[PDB]
C-alpha cells in the first residue's frame, strides 16, 4: 500500500468540515444446491444382479441419503432464517416522497412479471445459475450429450430449493418497505411510521454527529445517496467479478 | 427442545449404524472372522481377512469424519452460547435480534442435558398511536431541535416525547437546542418555546 | 437391460459401439439392420413420496420431478408397473408444479403455513373427508404501514416478554477401539 | 429400512419396474465354422513354425 | 464387488465434500442473517462489521442461491488542521467539554462536535468543571461565557 505518515502532535487535532455517504455492495451465500443421490441407479444401474449383491450396503446406502437428506433441510432452513427474519409483509406505499431520496432501483418494479428491483435484476442476470432441465428432453435429443443427462441417468437429482426466488424477492421488499418507512422498531416488534428525514436523523444521532447537520444539508445528502446508488447501477452491470 | 434431542439422536444412530455395518462381507466369503478361520486355513484366510479389516478399518474411518463434521458443527454452537453469555447473561446487548426479539434487558441461562437455554426478557412497545411530528421548531427566526427525542403535536399544542415512550413535555431551551435560522429546515413548523 | 431408441451417429467402419463420460455403452449398431440405436436406463430419479406420519394415515402423494404430467406414464413406464403403482401414475389430482408433477394430492387455493414442504413454494399438509393437500406457501400477513412526512407512531405502553431459545455446547465424547471392533478377539 | 415414517418428504430409491422379457439381436450368419479343418487336419504343423 | 465398493467409497466421497461445504455455506448463512438482523434490522455500531465508514442503513437484495446489502455509511471527507487543548481554565477551575473537543482557529476557542466541524462559543452548558487548573496537563486559558 501506499506509505503515508500521518502528522502526529499533542495539541493538533483535525476535525472534518464535510461528508461523503458511501454505498457499499457486499455479497454472501446463503444456500448452496440441494442434491439427492440414488445408490441403486449409480452403483447397479439397472442389474438386477448387481443390485442383488449391493443389497448388503443398505447401511452405508441408507447413511449417505440420509447425510444428504441432512444437507438439504440445512440449505431450507438457512435462506428462511436469513430472508424471513419477520412474517409482517409489508408494501411499500404509493407515493414517494422520502425527503428527497430514491429509492426506484431498490423497490419492485411494477412492470415485470417478477416482482424484483432493478438491482436484483442486474444481480439475476450476472450469474449463469447451470447446475433448470425438463425430462424428455435427455430421452429425446441426446446427441448434443448434455452433462446434466447424464447426471440424472445416474441417479444424480438436483432438488428444488422451497423458497422460489419470487419468494425471496417478496421477503426482500417486505424488509425494505419496513426499514424505509418504520426504521428499526419493525424489527422490535409492530412496525411503527415515522418520516424518512427523521429517520435518518436518528441514525446520525446514532454515529455521533448532531442532527441538525442533516436538515442543514438535507437535500446535498439525497443527492449523494443517489449518486452514489448509481454508481452501483454501473459496477454491477459492468463486470462479473463482483 | 428439538435441537438437543436431535444431537443425541444423531450420536446413537451413528454407533447404531457402525455397529450394523459389521454385517457387510466387503467381498470376502462371509462377514465373520470365525466362519473364516474355521472354512480356511491361514492359507487362504489371509487375503479374506485383510479385506474384511480393510472394510471395517474403512467403516470407522468413514464415522470419525463424521464425527469431525459433527463436532465443528457443535463447536461452533457452543462457540454462539460462549458469545451469548457473555454479551447477554453478563451484560446488555445492543445488538438487534441477537438477543431475543425487542430491545434486551437480561438474560437467565438454564443447563439442559448437552446444551444451554436463555431466557431472554426483552421490552417491546405494545400500544402505540398517531402523532403530527416536525423536525424542528422556528421559535423567532432561530430553528429549535430536539435534544433527545421528537416533536409531537396532539392536535393543538407541542411537546418533546422520548422516542419509545410517549412522556410529553413542554417544549423548552434545555430540552432543545438552536442552530441557526429556520429557513433552510424542510418541514419546519411555528411555535413559540418557554424559557424559564 | 435398459430401452432402446434410434437416433443420429456417424460411426465409421470399423466402430460399432459408443462410450459416454461414464464409460457406459450409450450407443450400438444393430447388426442386423444397420442402424445406430441409443441404450438409456429404463428409470429416473426424481421420484419423491410425501406422507403424514403413519400412526395418522397409510394415504400418500408422489412427485414426478421435471417431468409433464402429460407424460408421466412414458417417462415412468406405467405399463410395466404394479396395479397399485399405476393408480399413482395418472388421475383426477394430478397437480403440475414448476418442481413437477404431484399426484395423490388435491390442490388447493388457499394459502397457509408450510406444514410438509415440497418445493417452488409448494408446501403440503393432511387437511380434515381426510386427504391430503398441496398449496402454496403463505409468506406471512399483508399489512400495509401508513406513512407520510408528518405522521409519527410513539408507543405509549410496553410488554416485558420472556423469549426461551436452546443452544447445543457439547455431544456424548466416544472412544473406539480398533482391535475389538475390526479383529473381535482372534489373535491371527 | 423401518416400519414406521413420520410426516415428511423423502427421495426414494428404483425398485419399481423389474424387467419381463428378453432380446437377443445377431447377425444373421448361415455357415458352419470350419471346426473339421482346424481340428480334423490330416497334419499339424511344427510347434516352431 | 470390487465394482461396488469402489463406486460405494465415491459416493462417500462426495457426500463428506459436500458436508464440508454445506457447514461453510452455514457459516456464510448465519454470517448474512446476523448482518440482515443488526444492519438492515438495526444499526450496528460495530466498526467494519457492514461497510467502510460509520454504518447508517443497509438494504438487502435477493441474488442467486445468495443475498446483497447495500451499507450505506458516512465517511468524513474534507479534514482541517487545529490547535487543541484538553481543558481550559477560566478563573482557576478547568473546564472540560461535554460532548466535542476544544478547537482554536488561531485566535479564539470553540466547542466543536468530534465528527464534524460545527464550532460554537465556549458556554458553562458546553462545559462542566472539575476542580482546580493546576493538575490538568496541556490546560491553556481562556474566558467561559455565561449568559
Ligand atoms: C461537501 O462535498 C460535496 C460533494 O462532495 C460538495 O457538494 C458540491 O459542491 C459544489 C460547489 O459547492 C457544487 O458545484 C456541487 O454541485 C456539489 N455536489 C452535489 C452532489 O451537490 C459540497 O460543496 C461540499 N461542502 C463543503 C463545506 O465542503
Ligand atoms: C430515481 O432515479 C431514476 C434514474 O435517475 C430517475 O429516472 C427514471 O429512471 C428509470 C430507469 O430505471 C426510468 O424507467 C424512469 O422513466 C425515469 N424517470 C422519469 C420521470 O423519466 C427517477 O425519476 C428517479 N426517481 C424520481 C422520483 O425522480
Ligand atoms: C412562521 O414564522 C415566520 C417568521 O418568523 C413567518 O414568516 C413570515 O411569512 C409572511 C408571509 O406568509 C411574511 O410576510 C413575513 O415577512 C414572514 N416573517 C419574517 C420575519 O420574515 C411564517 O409565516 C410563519 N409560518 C406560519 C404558518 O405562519
Ligand atoms: C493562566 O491563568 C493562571 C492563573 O489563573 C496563570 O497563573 C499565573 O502565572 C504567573 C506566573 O506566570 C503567576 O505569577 C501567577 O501567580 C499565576 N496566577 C495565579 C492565580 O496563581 C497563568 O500564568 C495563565 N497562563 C498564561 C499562559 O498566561
Ligand atoms: C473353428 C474354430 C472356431 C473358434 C471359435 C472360438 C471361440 C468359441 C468356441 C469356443 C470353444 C472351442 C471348442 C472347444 C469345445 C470344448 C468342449 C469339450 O469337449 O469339453
Ligand atoms: C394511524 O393512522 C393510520 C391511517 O389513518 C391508521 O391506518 C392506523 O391504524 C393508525 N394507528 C393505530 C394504532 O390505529
Ligand atoms: C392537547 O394537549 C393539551 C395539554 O394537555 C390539552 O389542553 C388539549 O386539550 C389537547 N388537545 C387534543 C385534541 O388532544
Ligand atoms: C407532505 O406530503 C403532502 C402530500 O403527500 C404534501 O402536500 C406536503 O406538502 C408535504 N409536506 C412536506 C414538509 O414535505
Ligand atoms: C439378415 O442380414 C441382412 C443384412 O446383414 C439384413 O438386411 C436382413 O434384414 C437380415 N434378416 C433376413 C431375414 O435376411
Ligand atoms: C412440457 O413442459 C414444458 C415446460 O413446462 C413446456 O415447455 C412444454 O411445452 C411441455 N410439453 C408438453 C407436450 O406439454
Ligand atoms: C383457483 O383459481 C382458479 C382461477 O383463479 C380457478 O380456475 C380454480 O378453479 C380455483 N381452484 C378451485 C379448487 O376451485
Ligand atoms: C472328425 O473326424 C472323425 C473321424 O473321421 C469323424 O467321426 C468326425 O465326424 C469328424 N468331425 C468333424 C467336425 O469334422
Ligand atoms: C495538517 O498539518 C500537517 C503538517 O503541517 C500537514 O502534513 C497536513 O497536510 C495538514 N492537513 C491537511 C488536510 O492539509
Ligand atoms: C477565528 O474565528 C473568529 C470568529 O469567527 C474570527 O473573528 C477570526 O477572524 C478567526 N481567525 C482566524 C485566523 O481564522
Ligand atoms: C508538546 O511537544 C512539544 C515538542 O514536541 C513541546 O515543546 C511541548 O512542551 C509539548 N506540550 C505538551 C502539553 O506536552
Amino acid at each position: 500500500g501506499a506509505e503515508n505518515s500521518v502528522a502526529y502532535s499533542n495539541n493538533s487535532i483535525a476535525i472534518p468540515t464535510n461528508f461523503t455517504i458511501s454505498v457499499t455492495t457486499e455479497i454472501l451465500p446463503v444456500s448452496m444446491t440441494k442434491t439427492s443421490v440414488d445408490c441403486t441407479m449409480y452403483i447397479c444401474g439397472d442389474s438386477t444382479e448387481c443390485s442383488n449383491l449391493l443389497l448388503q450396503y443398505g447401511s452405508f446406502c441408507t447413511q449417505l441419503n440420509r447425510a444428504l437428506t441432512g444437507i438439504a433441510v440445512e440449505q431450507d432452513k438457512n435462506t428462511q432464517e436469513v430472508f424471513a427474519q419477520v412474517k409482517q409483509i409489508y408494501k411499500t406505499p404509493p407515493i414517494k416522497d422520502f425527503g428527497g431520496f430514491n429509492f426506484s432501483q431498490i423497490l419492485p418494479d411494477p412492470s415485470k412479471p417478477s416482482k424484483r428491483s432493478f438491482i436484483e435484476d442486474l444481480l439475476f442476470n450476472k450469474v449463469t445459475l447451470a447446475d433448470i432441465k425438463q425430462y424428455g428432453d435427455c430421452l429425446g435429443d441426446i446427441a448434443a450429450r448434455d452433462l446434466i443427462c447424464a447426471q440424472k441417468f445416474n441417479g444424480l437429482t438436483v432438488l428444488p430449493p422451497l423458497l422460489t426466488d419470487e419468494m425471496i424477492a417478496q421477503y426482500t421488499s417486505a424488509l425494505l418497505a419496513g426499514t424505509i418507512t418504520s426504521g428499526w422498531t419493525f424489527g422490535a416488534g409492530a412496525a411503527l411510521q415515522i418520516p424518512f428525514a427523521m429517520q435518518m436523523a436518528y441514525r446520525f444521532n446514532g454515529i455521533g454527529v448532531t442532527q441538525n447537520v442533516l436538515y442543514e444539508n438535507q437535500k446535498l445528502i439525497a443527492n449523494q445517496f443517489n449518486s452514489a446508488i448509481g454508481k452501483i447501477q454501473d459496477s454491477l452491470s459492468s463486470t462479473a467479478s463482483a | 427442545l428439538g435441537k438437543l434431542q436431535d444431537v443425541v439422536n444423531q450420536n446413537a444412530q451413528a454407533l447404531n449404524t457402525l455397529v450394523k455395518q459389521l454385517s457387510s462381507n466387503f467381498g470376502a466369503i462371509s462377514s465373520v472372522l470365525n466362519d473364516i478361520l474355521s472354512r480356511l486355513d491361514k492359507c487362504e484366510a489371509e487375503v479374506q481377512i485383510d479385506r474384511l479389516i480393510t472394510g471395517r478399518l474403512q467403516s470407522l474411518q468413514t464415522y470419525v469424519t463424521q464425527q469431525l463434521i459433527r463436532a465443528a458443527e457443535i463447536r461452533a454452537s457452543a462457540n454462539l452460547a460462549a458469545t451469548k453469555m457473555s454479551e447477554c447473561v453478563l451484560g446488555q446487548s445492543k445488538r438487534v435480534d441477537f438477543c431475543g426479539k425487542g430491545y434486551h434487558l437480561m438474560s437467565f441461562p438454564q443447563s439442559a442435558p448437552h446444551g444451554v437455554v436463555f431466557l431472554h426478557v426483552t421490552y417491546v412497545p405494545a400500544q402505540e398511536k398517531n402523532f403530527t411530528t416536525a423536525p424542528a421548531i422556528c421559535h423567532d427566526g432561530k430553528a429549535h431541535f430536539p435534544r433527545e427525542g421528537v416533536f409531537v403535536s396532539n392536535g393543538t399544542h407541542w411537546f418533546v416525547t422520548q422516542r419509545n415512550f410517549y412522556e410529553p413535555q413542554i417544549i423548552t431551551t434545555d430540552n432543545t437546542f438552536v442552530s441557526g435560522n429556520c429557513d433552510v429546515v424542510i418541514g419546519i413548523v411555528n411555535n413559540t418555546v418557554y424559557d424559564p | 437391460t435398459g430401452v432402446l431408441t434410434e437416433s443420429n451417429k456417424k460411426f465409421l467402419p470399423f466402430q460399432q459401439f459408443g462410450r459416454d463420460i461414464a464409460d457406459t455403452t450409450d450407443a450400438v449398431r444393430d447388426p442386423q439392420t444397420l442402424e445406430i440405436l441409443d441404450i438409456t436406463p429404463c428409470s429416473f430419479g426424481g421420484v419423491s413420496v410425501i406422507t403424514p406420519g403413519t400412526n395418522t394415515s397409510n394415504q400418500v402423494a408422489v412427485l414426478y420431478q421435471d417431468v409433464n404430467c402429460t407424460e408421466v406414464p412414458v417417462a415412468i413406464h406405467a405399463d410395466q408397473l404394479t396395479p397399485t403403482w399405476r393408480v399413482y401414475s395418472t388421475g383426477s389430482n394430478v397437480f403440475q408444479t414448476r418442481a413437477g408433477c404431484l399426484i395423490g394430492a388435491e390442490h388447493v387455493n388457499n394459502s397457509y403455513e408450510c406444514d410438509i414442504p415440497i418445493g417452488a413454494g409448494i408446501c403440503a399438509s393432511y387437511q380434515t373427508s381426510q386427504s391430503i393437500i398441496a398449496y402454496t406457501m403463505s409468506l406471512g400477513a399483508e399489512n400495509s404501514v401508513a406513512y407520510s412526512n408528518n405522521s409519527i407512531a410513539i408507543p405509549t405502553n410496553f410488554t416485558i416478554s420472556v423469549t426461551t431459545e436452546i443452544l447445543p455446547v457439547s455431544m456424548t465424547k466416544t472412544s473406539v477401539d480398533c482391535t475389538m471392533y475390526i479383529c473381535g478377539d482372534s489373535t491371527e | 429400512k423401518s416400519f414406521t415414517v413420520e410426516k415428511g418428504i423423502y427421495q426414494t430409491s428404483n425398485f419399481r419396474v423389474q424387467p419381463t422379457e428378453s432380446i437377443v439381436r445377431f447377425p444373421n450368419i448361415t455357415n458352419l465354422c470350419p471346426f473339421g479343418e482346424v481340428f480334423n487336419a490330416t497334419r499339424f504343423a511344427s510347434v516352431y513354425a
